[PDB]
């Protein structure tokens, strides 16, 4: 395969100081952790958490106390920076409702005040759609008012209604694609569909990175699980040859069939796989292909119709397209487009169709009025304004904070920005900075990530204008240079 | 002036260490492990090694 | 925070000892332990030597060999929740870099506090034990065998 | 012997290690038993790539035989309610659950309008994050006061709320005693979480209690093995697939006789059973402490997307941080939420509809008795029971044709009637084919006896 | 260099058979470089 233009990505190595430092701080959490440890169990200091009833004592002990290790010794310690509870539309401007412990964070109080205007970059807005006033909400009241709150049955006995038909022929026009099937719930789709297309007898190649529903599906299904390398053409070739050629593992028997699961855009790297090169494979050695647009149908692509129209391919020759409505379009639910054949054994043979209940009537009406919206059926432009706005926004912002100095992974074109921390300190420190400076951040650790990566990621918005994009920047200067947050040696 | 730049290199160090996170008695604990070890190795140095460190700290103070 | 949020590893625990400046960071917490074993000033250098010896097997002994499962609750529904760690790196591959560095690294240093303690006999004895209490877990064959039932569950 | 030991002893050191290492070489050779052939082969390019070429994959999915059952969805030109069109013919709603009358509620409307106007549709993030509002706490309190507990916990889907639940606390290596007649849900719970699974008879405490002590057997076999591993019993409320009830007390004695946890589902006994409508632990007045975990979902009473698990605090919190389901997907929408809540205060507001609810399912289930080829299994309280074939056919399709010309026939005579589906090649235990009736606060008495007489008419002018 | 050599001589001699072990288990981990993955399976 081949890239009708440029495909540039940098993944920048940790300097060994900082390794060295990290690693320092880990050490001393951990000794820290088991002198905690010991002292809760000598009853020398007093226990915050609950205890199992009296009348349970003599039963077995329901979880295993070193399960929860990092839980009590080094997550309940910044706690305060994940569950953060907010009181308005998730625009770009989000208003949180403030808290205050004084147990260190094992149990918050609420203060009455509450904190407004806040820049909101955890949110995942890709295209502004998500506003308490316009057509859509409009739309959604007129439906709620017809239809109802939700349907309460299934979609093979009485809970198949007009609006999810449309909604689903709608779709298939969107993505180009013959046919597609909706669902109520993004993780559902893998964790329901993928069971149902592979069995046991089968391989499936998943990336290293994948998310948990995918992994989740796979699992469920009998099928043998291979890893290969994050964005490694190589691995995925070796994989695919060894498999071919030695078949299954215990007795030599072809496999009945192959799956590649992949992603357009990975949220916490944030880079786009490399597409001309695994349909190649995928063609050369006819395995099948699985994509998870999640984060790409409505961030990447000229239009928004995904990678596939972001590096100008042929939709055809993806054979299943998965994704998801939460993150662009503002409505949850999730969808499966291929050809009709597929959305017909789908029809009949999937676990959600049979035992789960449909989508709500005012979330599909949201959903068609967006995607309406951006194929410009409405006959406005506000379709194509917000699709550049965000190229714009995220050229923007990655390279002014790449001439800062800073560490960051990804493709230039990814809307999500992970900044590097590298440190456990450094994750609450630059949490609980930003929020003293109105800026909202997510901070991911250890347990997540490898040990030495600790990142804070920037979801972009079309939302977001030049003024509050500057803001953020100036402010995210200021407490790179506050905490030395700067490892780059190129600039 | 000299006082914020020190409050700053405390800082720093409390960032690298890990010790932002911690309750303020293990901090006690860890900088009172930490003095008394530096003393005990600046007392070991001086008894037993040659005054060697000696000559290059008085270099820096003139 | 939750495990498989920016990757895809039933274990991050086996992938721990494979990262970046693990090594030169273990190398030097124990120039440190020995630096500080240094500062003490009534000891003299056979006995740092040994101490320092006997105190970083008891380490490795207590940490690779003792604490078996994970700190975090992990995806895989337990699988290793009854292995150590020395089993759980890389997933029961027996040889490795790694491993061969972990392995090589308390010879080493019996071989340099055996020279600095000028050969004596109870320093001898003493530093072969540790280093024969170390070394025997290390063999391929002991694996997931616990003797006469101890440390099992 | 004595002698040789000292002469052994008075040998020098460096000869007697030589020996002692040609010692272990000898009882390393012995043991070596691994006869070896030294011998190592590889394969060429070309054969690479003519085993390449002669493999060939089976299409993605099988092809369809176009008659299925399942094929033609039914299209509803409306609102899922109370006089429904379905297929272009009114009818009247016997297949939804919709137990209360809560979805058309202007309320519940207006409820769901006011947290539009404020928060619009989507939550846009996970509970982990920028996820959640005041309503979501708010619908949480409200869930853990209604039911008379410390802790609730809300999931955005009904189905996955059971499902990451039971792998939450279930790892490799325990024992879990489910019951057979379990919904798909449970099924995927339990198959999602490696542990052991044993099934005993439906409403059957003898194989309870023969399994429990074959395990406690198990446990004197090895005692320390025994020390570790943790017990549970997964039982629901009121049974999907058979509209029976479950016999708690019982459950409760051989929990605390046998050191084993209860999980406890009420999805149809949630909203319908008890004095209050808290289900069946209301129903037999058990204590709520004896029952760890209670899952349910907003979708059958509540009339609303999502569910929810009850329990105690140390119950309860480890699920924020291990329930897949809700670490690792969007919230719910404040919109739902809000109805969920509007709901249960129209719930706790009225408590005799439950009443009348017990009423009409008592009135309907006495009248539909006395049918040739059909036998209505299910009790006399459940809202949802069945139909089936008393003498059935030779084959499971004949089965399901024929009660879907019955399902036809009450369709176009303005009866809307539903038949069960099952995924036949992936539940554990199929139940037989059977036309399901649902019973709500909203039908009259006279629609009542009209739909039992044209059920009447329609199965004999069928089945003879 | 020439003192560790008159050190080495002037050592026990079990000691430095004890070494010599150290050194050719040392010799043949390096070299070990096949990568068993320690597991068994049979057909039914
Ligand atoms: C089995 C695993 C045991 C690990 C012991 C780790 C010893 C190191 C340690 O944590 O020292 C701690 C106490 O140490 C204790 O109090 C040990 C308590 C074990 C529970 C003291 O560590 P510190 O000096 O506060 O740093």
């Amino acid at each position: 395969g081949l890239y009708k233009r440029p495909f540039n990505e940098a993944f920048e190595e940790t300097p060994m100081l900082v390794a060295v430092l990290t690693y320092v701080g880990y050490g001393v959490l951990t000794l820290f952790g088991y002198l905690r440890d010991f002292l809760r169990y000598w009853r020398i200091e007093k226990c915050h958490h609950a205890t199992e009833r009296e009348e349970q004592k003599d039963f077995v002990s329901l979880y295993q106390d070193f399960e929860n290790f990092y839980t009590r010794n080094l997550y309940m310690r910044i706690r305060d920076n994940w569950n953060r509870p907010i009181c308005s539309v998730p625009g770009a401007r989000v208003d949180i409702m403030e808290r205050q412990s004084h147990d260190y964070n094992w149990s918050f109080k609420y203060t009455g005040n509450i904190i407004k205007g806040v820049i909101n970059m955890g949110s995942y807005n890709y295209l502004g759609f998500a506003r308490n006033t316009g057509s859509c909400q409009e739309a959604a009241a007129k439906v709620l008012e017809e239809y109802g709150a939700g349907v309460c049955s299934t979609r093979q006995e009485i809970g198949n209604l007009d609006k999810h038909e449309e909604l689903e022929e709608l779709v298939a026009r969107f993505l180009g694609v013959e046919a597609a099937m909706a669902y109520g719930m993004g993780f559902a789709t893998n964790s329901m569909n993928i069971p149902a297309l592979v069995g046991k007898g089968c391989l499936i190649l998943s990336d290293e990175l994948n998310h948990a529903s995918l992994v989740l599906g796979a699992r469920l299904s009998g099928a043998t699980i291979r890893i290969f390398k994050h964005n490694n053409m190589q691995s995925l070739e070796k994989l695919l040859k060894d498999a071919i050629v030695y078949g299954q593992p215990r007795t030599r028997r072809p496999w009945k069939k192959i799956l590649i699961l992949v992603e357009g855009i990975y949220s916490m790297e944030g880079s786009i796989v490399r597409l001309p090169e695994v349909i190649a494979l995928k063609k050369k050695y006819k395995a099948y292909l699985y994509l998870d647009e999640a984060h790409s149908i409505g961030a990447l692509g000229p239009t928004g119709r995904g990678v596939v129209e972001y590096f100008g391919l042929d939709p055809e020759d993806v054979d299943v397209m998965m994704g998801t409505f939460t993150k662009s379009f503002g409505a949850s639910g999730g969808y499966i487009g291929g050809k009709k054949e597929l959305i017909d054994y789908l029809r009949t043979h999937s676990h959600s169709a049979v035992y789960a209940t449909s989508l709500s009537p005012p979330v599909v009406e949201q959903i068609i009025t967006s995607m309406k919206c951006i194929m410009g059926q409405d006959g406005t432009s506000l379709g194509k304004e917000c699709v550049q706005q965000l190229a714009e926004n995220t050229r923007y912002f990655r390279r002014r904070l790449k001439e800062m100095g800073f560490i960051i992974y990804g493709n230039e074109d990814s809307p999500v920005v992970p900044l590097m921390l590298y440190m456990p300190a450094k994750i609450g420190a630059f949490g609980r900075e930003m929020l003293k400076r109105n800026i909202g951040v997510v901070v991911v650790g250890f347990p997540a990530t490898p040990i030495i990566e600790s990142r804070a990621r920037f979801c972009l918005s079309a939302a977001h204008t030049k003024e509050i994009l500057d803001t953020a920047l100036k402010e995210i200067d200021e407490v790179g240079d506050l905490l030395q947050l700067k490892y780059s040696r190129h600039r | 002036r000299a006082w914020k730049q020190m409050s700053w290199f405390y800082y720093q160090y409390l960032l690298v260490t890990a010790l932002y996170m911690l309750e303020p008695w293990e901090r006690t604990v860890f900088n009172s492990m930490l003095v008394s070890i530096v003393g005990m190795a600046l007392y070991t140095g001086y008894v037993f090694m040659p005054q060697h460190i000696m000559a290059i700290l008085h270099y820096f103070e003139i | 925070m939750n495990v498989g949020t920016a990757h895809s590893e039933v274990n991050p625990n086996t992938r721990v000892m494979n990262s970046r400046g693990i090594w030169l960071s273990y190398v030097l917490a124990i120039g440190l332990l020995h630096i500080v074993l240094l500062s003490i000033p009534f000891v003299s250098v056979p006995v740092v030597w040994t101490l320092t010896n006997l105190i970083h097997n008891m380490g490795m002994y207590i940490f690779l060999h003792t604490v078996k499962g994970t700190p975090f609750e992990t995806p895989d529904q337990g699988k290793a929740r009854l292995l150590t760690h020395w089993e759980q790196m890389d997933y029961g591959v027996q040889f490795t870099a790694s491993r061969k560095f972990l392995t090589i690294t308390p010879i080493v240093l019996y071989f340099l506090t055996s020279f600095y303690t000028k050969y004596d006999q109870i320093h001898f004895v003493l530093n072969t034990v540790s280093l024969m209490s170390v070394l025997i877990p290390k063999l391929p064959q002991l694996h997931g065998v616990r003797i006469f039932g101890i440390n099992k569950y | 012997l004595v002698e040789m030991v000292q002469a052994l002893y008075e040998a020098p050191a460096y000869h007697l290690i030589l020996e002692g290492i040609l010692i272990l070489w000898i009882i390393r050779l012995l043991f070596s038993k691994t006869y070896k052939l030294q011998e190592r082969s590889d394969l060429t390019v070309k054969e690479k790539e003519e085993l390449i070429e002669e493999w060939q994959p089976e299409p993605l999915v099988p092809p369809v035989p176009k008659d299925h059952p399942a094929l033609n969805y039914n299209i509803v030109s409306g609102p899922p309610s109370h006089k429904t069109v379905v297929n272009g013919k009114e009818c009247i709603n016997f297949a939804s659950f919709n137990f209360l009358g809560l979805l058309d509620n202007p309320r519940v409307k207006a409820a769901a309008l006011a947290s539009l106007k404020k928060y619009g549709v989507g939550t846009c993030g996970p509970r982990g994050f920028y996820g959640t509002f005041d309503v979501h706490l708010d619908l949480e309190d409200r869930l853990a006061k209604f039911m008379k507990t410390e802790e609730a916990i809300i999931y955005s889907y009904g189905f996955a709320t059971i499902a990451s639940a039971i792998p939450a606390y279930s790892k490799r290596g325990d024992i879990v005693f489910v019951d057979r007649a379990a919904c798909f849900a449970i099924q995927k719970g339990l198959q999602a979480s490696r542990s052991d699974i044993k099934l005993f008879k439906h409403n059957d405490m003898a194989d309870l209690e023969r399994l429990l002590k074959e395990q406690e057997i198990e446990d004197q076999k090895n005692p320390r093995k025994a020390r570790v591993t943790r017990r549970f019993i997964v039982v629901e409320g009121l049974y999907m697939n058979t509209g029976t009830i479950c016999p708690l007390p019982e459950l409760v004695k051989l929990k605390y006789k046998y050191k084993a946890r209860i999980f406890l589902e009420e999805s149809l006994s949630f909203g319908v059973l008890g004095e209050h409508g808290r289900g069946v632990t209301e129903h037999y007045g058990i204590n709520i402490d004896d029952i760890d975990l209670i899952s349910a979902n907003m979708e059958n009473a509540l009339a609303s997307i999502g569910g929810f698990c009850c329990g105690r605090s140390f119950v309860i919190d480890h699920q924020r941080l291990s329930g897949q389901g809700y670490c690792f997907s969007a919230s719910l929408p404040p919109l739902l939420a809000a109805a969920a809540i509007e709901a249960l205060n129209i719930m706790e507001e009225n408590p005799g509809i439950f009443a009348v609810l017990k009423e009409k399912c008592g009135q309907i289930h006495k009248a539909l008795q006395g049918i040739s080829g059909l036998k209505v299994v299910g009790e006399s309280l459940s809202p949802a029971f069945h139909l089936q074939l008393e003498e059935s056919t030779g084959s499971r399709e004949q089965d399901v044709r024929l009660l879907q010309e019955i399902v036809d026939q009450c369709m176009n005579r303005s009866i809307a009637l539903t038949q069960a589906r099952y995924l036949e090649k992936e539940e554990k235990c199929l139940p037989p084919p059977s036309i399901r009736v649902v019973v709500t606060v909203e039908q009259t008495e006279e629609e009542l006896e009209r739909a039992a007489s044209t059920i009447k008419e329609v199965a004999q002018a069928v089945l003879l």
